[PDB]
């Protein structure tokens, strides 16, 4: 529905390409984090992650022309399809994305009974992370357990 | 052996046994 224009948002595009301080298209907690320490002065080690995480919708690799266009226009976040297992889906989105990285693993599963370890926490979402596209997407999640 | 599966998937199913 309604199809932004690539003239105008183009120029907030030549923003966006002069905000990464580098010329690649691409905005990540790098150049985002150089700014962030001599221009934003504050924004924490894990702040700028959290900050990319969050205009991660896509989450593909990195901040985007078109995934950051719609962080900046709207805010809406909608969802029509878990029915089932949406309980442990709230219960393991800890952060409040949807994959599970390792944040939620890590107090979710060090309080749900065990204690995994940062090391743990790590590999087994390395190694549970069917796809292995660098995060664990529902996808999955449910193709793994649901899904025969 | 590889450590995950059907770990932190029995995980949760210990929940519903006794989510409380
Ligand atoms: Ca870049
Ligand atoms: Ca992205
Ligand atoms: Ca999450
Ligand atoms: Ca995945």
């Amino acid at each position: 529905a309604d199809q932004l224009t690539e003239e105008q948002i183009a120029e907030f595009k030549e923003a966006f390409s002069l905000f990464d301080k580098d010329g690649d298209g691409t905005i990540t907690t790098k150049e985002l984090g150089t700014v962030m320490r001599s221009l934003g002065q504050n924004p924490t080690e894990a702040e700028l992650q959290d900050m990319i995480n969050e205009v991660d919708a896509d989450g593909n690799g990195t901040i985007d022309f078109p995934e950051f266009l719609t962080m900046m226009a709207r805010k809406m976040k909608d969802t029509d399809s878990e029915e089932e297992i949406r309980e442990a889906f709230r219960v393991f989105d800890k952060d409040g994305n949807g994959y599970i990285s390792a944040a939620e693993l890590r107090h979710v599963m060090t309080n749900l009974g065990e204690k995994l370890t940062d090391e743990e926490v790590d590999e087994m979402i390395r190694e549970a992370d069917i796809d292995g596209d660098g995060q664990v997407n529902y996808e999955e999640f449910v193709q793994m357990m649901t899904a025969k | 052996l590889r450590r995950g599966q059907i770990l932190w998937f029995r995980g949760l199913n210990r929940i519903q046994t006794q989510i409380k």
